[PDB]
């Protein structure tokens, strides 16, 4: 096998709030660590273990709770989260040498709940000047207005997710205190552009609020949900 | 116990050599690694050495050298690609103790565009009178993309896409404001190429 597994990937609390991060590995390792990255201070240690049973503390365990239920089981409790504890969280497995990681859980623990909102995703349309001189098209994608800025950008032209051509931001930037903005490039070629059977989207899926989670607000629940924003492509002259 | 990297960037040329630092402060006799991350993923590992050849290799010619000596484990790569650009983190470990990370060191490789052509190109979102932005393309890595200055304009950093052809290399950034009429030569102003969106048909 080949695994190490975290969940949920994506979380929202409130200070106050009980959060558990969980890790399952497929290694039989006996070893299981949990680490947080933030700007600044690289990859952390919080707690970890040496066997099924047994829990031992990292670098900085104030805050956090661990729990190794079995083997391939590591858990991570917030009992009482505050807005410290919001950072990208990492689990590792490891057999004495290396570590095998997991892909990371984004975690905000917010003072008020009500500051998490979806984006609006905005399709701009290619230059047609661009078009002229280099026959390249850059369609290019804007989200804006999302708090927690737990989103993932996609591409889709004609039904099929596309990565040739794409060139997304790799960090959400803060355009206010509380309102994140993302871009995204797709570069086709201009004859690919004004073939108007091609359909172009791009997608963003936020992750917020879960179906149990209570809203205190008379809004509509900020839950996950893909948004997307489309174009056809257009013929020319 | 205790690991430093001095530098938390390094941007360089792609052809040309990387060395990253990597100081250890370790009671004992350490292990030491050097592990890698691709954005947004965890870390994969590069390289390891626990005893023996001082000199431990990794994948690409990526090399790590020891030293009790002077306490280091400097990475270094004899050239460097464009697909080398991650976060470097050096850590340290030992017998019964839990990985030690750096603080990370994010490296920025430029490819090499032959034949830039800058142009800024007024772009429309059509589903929304107004709604308007500019992207700054196809210049050379070399030059600095102009930072913000005033609120409710926004400039991104910028960012190298790849298609499917041999050259199809383009570095963009973006920006965009809430103002009643501020254009993408202003914005902008510290380059060269503006194709305004006059438009026609033949
Ligand atoms: C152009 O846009 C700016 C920035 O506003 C933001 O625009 C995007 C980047 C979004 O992602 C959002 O984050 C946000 O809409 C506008 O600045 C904002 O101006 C308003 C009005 O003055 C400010 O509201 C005030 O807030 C203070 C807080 O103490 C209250 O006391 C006031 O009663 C009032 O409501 C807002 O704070 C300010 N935002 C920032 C970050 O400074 C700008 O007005 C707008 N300009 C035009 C011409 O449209
Ligand atoms: C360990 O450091 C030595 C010395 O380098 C300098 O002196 C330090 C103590 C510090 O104050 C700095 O100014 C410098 O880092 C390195 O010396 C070189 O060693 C190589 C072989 O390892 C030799 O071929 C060079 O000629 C030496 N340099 C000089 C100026 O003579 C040494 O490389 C370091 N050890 C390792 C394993 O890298
Ligand atoms: C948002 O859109 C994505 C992409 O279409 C959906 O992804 C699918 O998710 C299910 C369950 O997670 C998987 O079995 C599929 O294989 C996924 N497809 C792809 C292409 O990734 C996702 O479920 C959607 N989410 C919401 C909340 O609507
Ligand atoms: C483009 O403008 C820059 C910035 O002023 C300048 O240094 C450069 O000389 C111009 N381009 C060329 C090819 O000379």
């Amino acid at each position: 096998e080949a695994a190490v597994t975290q969940s949920p990937r994506n979380k929202v609390a409130v200070t106050g709030g009980k959060v558990t991060l969980s890790c399952n590995q497929t290694n039989n390792h006996n070893n299981m660590y949990w680490y947080r990255q933030d700007t600044g201070h690289g990859l952390r240690l919080i707690h970890y273990s040496y066997g099924a049973g047994s829990t031992e503390k990292g670098d900085i365990p104030d805050g956090y709770k661990a729990s190794r239920p079995s083997q391939e089981n590591f858990s991570l409790i917030l009992e009482l989260a505050t807005p410290s504890q919001t950072s990208v969280y990492f689990c590792a497995s490891g057999g004495g040498g290396t570590l095998y990681f997991g892909a990371g859980t984004r975690l905000s623990v917010l003072e008020d709940l009500r500051n998490v909102t979806p984006p609006k995703v905005s399709l701009f349309e290619p230059s047609k000047a661009e078009i002229a001189n280099k026959q390249k098209a850059t369609l290019v994608c804007l989200a804006r207005g999302f708090f927690p800025d737990h989103v993932e950008l996609s591409w889709w032209v004609n039904g099929k997710e596309v990565h040739s051509g794409v060139s997304t931001d790799p960090q959400a930037y803060k355009e206010s205190n509380y309102s994140y903005c993302l871009s995204s490039r797709l570069r086709v070629s201009a004859t690919f552009w004004h073939n108007p059977r091609n359909h172009f989207r791009c997608q963003v899926q936020f992750h917020g609020l879960s179906e149990e989670d209570k809203w205190p607000e008379g809004s509509p629940k900020p839950v996950t949900q893909n948004i997307s924003a489309e174009a056809w492509g257009r013929a020319d002259c | 116990q205790s690991v430093t990297q001095p530098d938390a960037r390094v941007t360089v040329s792609e052809g040309a050599s990387l060395q990253l630092r990597c100081k250890y402060s370790y009671s004992a006799t350490p292990y030491l690694f050097w592990y890698v991350q691709y954005p947004r993923q965890g870390l994969q590992l590069l390289l390891k050495y626990y005893s023996g050849d001082p000199v431990v290799q990794g994948v690409n010619g990526f090399e790590a050298e020891f030293s009790k000596s002077n306490s280091s484990f400097h990475l270094r790569k004899a050239s460097v690609h464009w697909s080398d650009s991650a976060v470097y983190f050096c850590a340290v470990s030992g017998f019964a103790s839990a990985l030690t990370f750096g603080s990370g060191t994010k490296v920025i490789v430029l490819p090499y565009i032959q034949n830039p052509e800058p142009a800024v190109y007024a772009l429309k979102d059509p589903r929304s009178q107004d709604s308007t932005l500019c992207l700054f393309t196809d210049f050379d890595s070399q030059i600095n993309v102009p930072k913000t200055m005033e609120s409710g304009t926004f400039i991104t950093d910028a960012t190298v896409l790849d298609m499917k052809a041999m050259d199809s290399k383009s570095n963009g950034a973006i920006a965009w404001s809430n103002q009643t009429s501020f254009t993408c030569q202003d914005i902008f102003k510290e380059t060269n190429a503006t194709y305004p969106s006059s438009d026609v048909p033949c």
